[PDB]
RNA sequence: CCGUGAGGGAAAGGUGAAAAGAACCCCGGGAGGGGAGUGAAAUAGAGCCUGAAACCGUGGGCUUACAAGCAGUCACGGCCC
RNA sequence: CGAAUGCCGGCAUGAGUAACGAUAAAGAGGGUGAGAAUCCCUCUCGCCGUAAGCCCAAGGGUUCCUACGCAAUGGUCGUCA
RNA sequence: UCGAUGUCGGCUCGUCGCAUCCUGGGGCUGAAGAAGGUCCCAAGGGUUGGGCUGUUCGCCCAUUAAAGCGGCACGCGAGCUGGGUUCAGAACGUCGUGAGACAGUUCGGUCUCUAUCCGCCACGGGCGCAGGAGGCUUGAGGGGGGCUCUUCCUAGUACGAGAGGACCGGAAGGGACGCACCUCUGGUUUCCCAGCUGUCCCUCCAGGGGCAUAAGCUGGGUAGCCAUGUGCGGAAGGGAUAACCGCUGAAAGCAUCUAAGCGGGAAGCCCGCCCCAAGAUGAGGCCUCCCACGGCGUCAAGCCGGUAAGGACCCGGGAAGACCACCCGGUGGAUGGGCCGGGGGUGUAAGCGCCGCGAGGCGUUGAGCCGACCGGUCCCAAUCGUCCGAGGUCU
């Protein structure tokens, strides 16, 4: 559940390392984000000249939950930290490679790069 | 809105529990106890168990019911003289009978609480 | 309008296919008809159904051996159905089939004497900064001088729970005839061991 | 001495009124089985002693 | 009516029994997963079991793993998409019953408060029965 | 009684002609009563002459749970005396 | 005298309502007695113990002890003080 | 109104207006399409989270279908707050010889447990319903609810030089909201289980008890109650209409939606859906029960005591509950307690044996203990009883 103030975790290049969830674009007024869900945030730490820097405001996708996900098949999935993938405008990666597992609700929600340049999807 | 569990009260644990142990052992100590209906039907059951580890007398018996009863005599009065007084009941070792009357100073109705027989 | 009285016995859940299915099991026992309601007689269409057997004899007066089906004459009393009329018999699960969709009335759970807060999911006031004594509190009721008055049933705090409810379209996910069970897709009113009324829903 | 008081004295009618309720219900007796006697139902009183139910004295 | 749980459990005739028996010691494995049309493909889950919840027919376990830097839980039904759940080492040796405590010192130290179940492991090979002299009498 | 103090500053009168002030008996632990007895009178029985009003009761007569009011007034009608 | 937030007194209303004064905590068996959860005893239980124990000075003025007692004073009760 | 009508802003809680921000209908367009503009109809439902300032307000950030404008003592302090302002302190600038002052700033500054009446939310008691009862019901009349977005298919098709890009119809997902629920996920679970410290104690070791909160601490945790979890809902459909668009058609040989008659037409109106409801004294209906004058007035209660069908009382209880009520039991009995079995939680009890000098470790052992949950079993307790309650007025 990640609504605005939360930090996540870049899993991805793009240079940043930590950005805090400033909107989640969902709706009108959603109240939280999950995987597979986009928000918008600011970049509160990045590594030296990178594609991105602190302060830029930018979009990416939840790919990681602290809160449990559930399936339908009445399984769930969890996760250790909160992560994301800076995505442009056009909903694609800005990076080009991507770390850590993803969780699979990914690949039916249409994040398709994201996913097959993840090293697990679970 | 609760009680859809159970058990009573009016005291906080630590007291509640001190309390059924007394009278637990004032009631193994008399065979009849008069104290009023709630706190004669709260009784029944923690002694009907007491009791019912005596009709074990296994030690470990013992050694869980002095955890309640402290005195060591009692006890002993306990698993000699009253378990077997059963030992072919199956459980129901308590009796509580209400008394008419009740007490002229705050008009708490009154009640029985026997060893049974 | 396909009817049947039964009791909430509780709910687990089921695979379909390869997704879990919250499912509230129900016990629509064999319900004898015991009387009908006719345009002529009664001025509308309905079927008092019978519910839950044995009884030995506390039924005295109501001794209503007028139909048959007096069969030991059924505890949790009788209820209607309403635009039902079915072969005047008995009433069993049969009527579903695996796929219908129903609605089911009970009665909710009671919780008392409930605060606006739990009752009308009121907001209440502050845990700290401000006063302290009105955080569970309603707040303001009205205006002033005008109206002077406070609105009809302007939600307060009172008795909540324990009322007819139906929650409608359940999937009737199974039906168990040789058990007289029967498997909704979760949500049901009221307690376990609480009386139900399962009927066709209203969709199209 | 403090906020909400009471605005008019209440009339003599309109208290009485409220006492309506105010009625005590007389105490639920019944024959004791063994001796002559009444008791409340449900309860082991002095007079007879219930057929050995731990009673009082006698001789 | 006069049996809620029995009436229930009777209902329940959707209960594995293939699945072999374990505690709060280390499976892992499994399991089915239905993605990108087909309900092909099984994909295995290693880890600690962490708790099980049980509750009949719907008692639960959840497993787990450090996937690349993250750590990840994951919770099964225990019934259903299971082709499989062998399971490694039996360690357990787990003095409680839900070991969260694992997560936020684990590494090492986990295998150092998790010592191998010798015993239970015994019985593993021992109660295993190999003997192949099958069509001999 | 109040105030450290200077000082402030209350309330409270009446049995009967005569105590003749109710022996004794009965219920009650007592209080209090019921009888008995005193007296012209005891609803003169004792903080007792007379003992008003507010106020609290018991009994009775009329009257009220589809009506709404500065509570009364004018008019018929019913019930009771 | 009907009024002066009048003055003295009496009795109402709110009302069988809020309260009954630290959340350290009670239970039972005997006894006494006309009657006591409330007095006495016994046994359990809880609290204080740089004390909630002991002693001195001030202030208080018989509150000390004991025998009869329970109207009232004791925030209930009372045989107890 | 000065023998007192508490004053700004916020919070809470709504409710109304329409001069409409979105959503729905529609006319004109300098409307190709798509996207706009403007006016008419239309509040049913909606109308986000933040940074700054006490702010209202505004200015920004990020979204949105939209981020409407007003009223209700600039709604709402016997509902909360007290940040602004208006008491006493202190200081700056400034004015004054001064004491002091200033719609100038600056720091600080006591907003009163008790609701009588109306009103409101809930729950009863009384009587009434023109025989008395136990059930099941009709629904006058109320209330609830009415939201909206994206994508795909039609179809890259009408339209368009191009770029772009529809109507109508049809699908699948969302967001907020509402009701109910606990299977799952996730909470809590005050003593269910274990671990731990200090101290006092039981009984010296071992094993235990109190206290260290009104749980000593720690790790867990069933039932129940729960949202973060789960399932459903908004409808569909019928009817009358708004603006608007017509058919036929005179007055006015043409024309005209109008004058007569007939149509089409909104998220709106009525009904449909869910809930309450016959105190609907207009007191309704259906089913089944019990029915008689026995003694007594002005001869059908205007009458007394037993009665009848039934009903209270009392008891054992309840996912019912403040009380009351409501619901289920009362020995012809499984209602509560216990006992037994199973769930479920703890996570290998004590004791004993073996290994180690010892702390400890193996084993017996998933042992021991064990609330509420699913059920069995009359072992304990619902002993025994009592009191009400017809005898039914008119064409
Ligand atoms: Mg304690
Ligand atoms: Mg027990
Ligand atoms: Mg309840
Ligand atoms: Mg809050
Ligand atoms: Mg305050
Ligand atoms: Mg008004
Ligand atoms: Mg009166
Ligand atoms: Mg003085
Ligand atoms: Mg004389
Ligand atoms: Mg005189
Ligand atoms: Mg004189
Ligand atoms: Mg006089
Ligand atoms: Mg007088
Ligand atoms: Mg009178
Ligand atoms: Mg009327
Ligand atoms: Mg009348
Ligand atoms: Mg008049
Ligand atoms: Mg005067
Ligand atoms: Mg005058
Ligand atoms: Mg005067
Ligand atoms: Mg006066
Ligand atoms: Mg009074
Ligand atoms: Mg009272
Ligand atoms: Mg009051
Ligand atoms: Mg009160
Ligand atoms: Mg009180
Ligand atoms: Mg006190
Ligand atoms: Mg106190
Ligand atoms: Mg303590
Ligand atoms: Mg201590
Ligand atoms: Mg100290
Ligand atoms: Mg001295
Ligand atoms: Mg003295
Ligand atoms: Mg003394
Ligand atoms: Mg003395
Ligand atoms: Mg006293
Ligand atoms: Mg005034
Ligand atoms: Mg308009
Ligand atoms: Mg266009
Ligand atoms: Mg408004
Ligand atoms: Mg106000
Ligand atoms: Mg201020
Ligand atoms: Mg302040
Ligand atoms: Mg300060
Ligand atoms: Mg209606
Ligand atoms: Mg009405
Ligand atoms: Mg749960
Ligand atoms: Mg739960
Ligand atoms: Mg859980
Ligand atoms: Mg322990
Ligand atoms: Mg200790
Ligand atoms: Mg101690
Ligand atoms: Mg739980
Ligand atoms: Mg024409
Ligand atoms: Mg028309
Ligand atoms: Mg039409
Ligand atoms: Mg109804
Ligand atoms: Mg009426
Ligand atoms: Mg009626
Ligand atoms: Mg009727
Ligand atoms: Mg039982
Ligand atoms: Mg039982
Ligand atoms: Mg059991
Ligand atoms: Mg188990
Ligand atoms: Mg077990
Ligand atoms: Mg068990």
């Amino acid at each position: 559940m990640i609504q605005p103030q939360t930090y996540l975790e870049v899993a991805d290049n793009t240079g940043a390392r930590k950005i805090m969830c400033i909107r989640v674009l969902k709706g009108s007024n959603a109240k939280y984000a999950t995987v597979g869900d986009v928000i918008v945030a600011s970049v509160k730490e990045a590594i030296p000249r990178g594609a991105v820097k602190e302060g830029d405001v930018v979009k990416a996708v939840v790919v990681r939950t602290k809160k449990e996900i559930k399936r339908p098949d009445g399984s769930a999935i969890r996760f250790d930290d909160n992560a994301a993938v800076i995505i442009n405008n056009q909903l694609e990666p800005r990076g080009t490679r991507v770390f850590g597992p993803v969780a699979r609700e990914l690949r039916e929600k249409g994040f398709m790069k994201i996913v097959s340049l993840a090293p697990e999807v679970l | 809105r609760h009680l859809k569990s159970g058990r009573k009260l009016n005291r906080h644990s630590s007291h509640r529990l001190a309390l059924y142990r007394n009278q637990a052992k004032s009631l193994l100590t008399h065979g009849r106890i008069t104290t009023t209906v709630p706190k004669a039907k709260e009784l029944r059951g923690f002694v009907d168990h007491l009791i019912h580890l005596a009709k074990r007398g296994d030690l470990h018996a013992r050694r869980l019911v002095l955890r309640d009863l402290q005195d060591v005599k009692l006890v002993r009065k306990l698993f000699d003289e009253i378990a077997p007084r059963y030992r072919d009941r199956q459980g129901g070792y308590t009796r509580v009978l209400k008394l008419a009357e009740r007490r002229r100073g705050d008009g708490a109705p009154l009640a029985l609480v026997e060893l049974v027989e | 309008m396909k009817g049947i009285l039964g009791v909430k016995v509780g709910m687990t859940r089921i695979f379909r296919d390869d997704r879990a299915v919250p499912v509230t099991v129900i016990l629509a026992g064999p319900c004898p008809v015991v009387q009908r309601r006719t345009p002529e007689k009664d001025g509308y269409t309905a079927v008092q159904l019978g519910f839950l057997p044995q009884n030995p004899k506390r039924v005295n007066r109501p001794l209503k051996g007028h139909f048959a089906k007096a069969g030991v004459e059924p505890v949790r009393i009788l209820r209607e159905i309403r635009d039902f009329n079915p072969e005047g018999d008995t009433v069993t699960v049969e009527i579903f089939k695996p796929g219908e969709r129903v609605d089911v009335t009970g009665t909710s759970k009671g919780r008392g004497f409930a605060g606006v807060m739990k009752r009308w999911n009121f907001a209440g006031g502050p845990d700290s900064h401000g006063a302290h004594k009105i955080h569970r509190h309603p707040g303001s009721i009205g205006n002033r001088k005008t109206p002077g008055r406070v609105y009809k049933g302007k939600k307060m705090a009172g008795h909540y729970g324990a009322e007819r409810v139906t929650v409608m379209n359940l999937e009737v996910v199974d039906v168990i005839p040789e058990e007289n069970l029967l498997l909704v897709k979760g949500a049901v009113p009221g307690p376990n061991g609480g009386l139900v009324i399962v009927r066709e829903t209203k969709k199209a | 001495a403090k906020h909400p008081v009471p605005k008019k004295k209440t009339s003599k009618a309109r208290r009485d009124a409220r006492r309506s309720h105010h009625a005590l219900t007389p105490p639920t007796l019944v024959p004791c089985p063994e001796c002559k006697a009444m008791k409340p139902p449900h309860t082991v009183c002095p007079e007879c002693g219930y057929y050995a139910g731990r009673k009082v004295l006698e001789v | 009516m006069n049996r809620g749980a029995l009436i229930k459990l009777v209902e329940s005739r959707y209960v594995r029994t293939d699945l072999p028996e374990f505690r709060p010691g280390d499976t892992v494995r499994v399991s089915y997963k239905v993605k990108e049309g087909n309900r092909t493909r099984i994909q295995d889950f290693e880890g600690i079991v962490i708790r099980i919840r049980r509750n009949g027919f719907n008692t639960t376990f959840t497993v787990r793993k450090v996937s690349y830097g993250v750590g990840v839980e994951r919770i099964f039904p225990l019934h259903s998409p299971l082709i499989q759940k062998i399971d490694i080492v039996q360690r357990g040796r787990a003095r409680r019953a839900k070991l969260y405590f694992i997560r936020n010192l684990s590494d090492r130290e986990i295998r150092r408060k998790l010592r191998a179940d010798r015993k239970r492991i015994d019985q593993d090979r021992a109660a295993e029965r190999a003997a192949k002299e099958e069509a001999q009498k």
